């Protein structure tokens, strides 16, 4: 009978395990996503400073 | 900043060179006035030469 409770707990814990593995893996994946997004910022900076540099010219 | 400094450096060169040519231009105008004065002096000496009484 107690194996019933133990089974249900182990199954809920498997669910927790996969959910929390995704939670952790999100850090690893979004680090790369940020490594990508840096391009947006740097290119925008370059274009802006190009505009004001043209003004100076 | 380096590109802006390129533009500023060109501005400095251009202003400096223009001012220098302006300086020489004024000085050459002064030399030209002096040359005019000396040519006038030469003509006046010729006029004196025309007059024998002083020329003698």
């Amino acid at each position: 009978s107690q194996s019933q409770g133990i089974q249900q707990l182990l199954q809920a814990e498997k669910r927790a395990a996969e959910k929390v593995a995704d939670a952790r893996k999100r850090k690893a994946r979004r680090l790369k996503q940020a490594k990508e997004e840096a391009q947006m910022e740097v290119e925008q900076y370059r274009r802006e400073r190009e505009q004001e540099f043209q003004s100076k010219q | 900043e380096k590109k802006e400094k390129q533009i500023e450096q060109q501005k400095k060169i251009q202003m400096s060179n223009l001012m220098n040519q302006a300086r020489l231009k004024v000085l050459r105008a002064r030399d030209d006035l002096i040359t005019d004065l000396l040519n006038e002096a030469k003509q006046r000496l010729s006029k004196v030469v025309k007059d024998t009484t002083r020329y003698q």
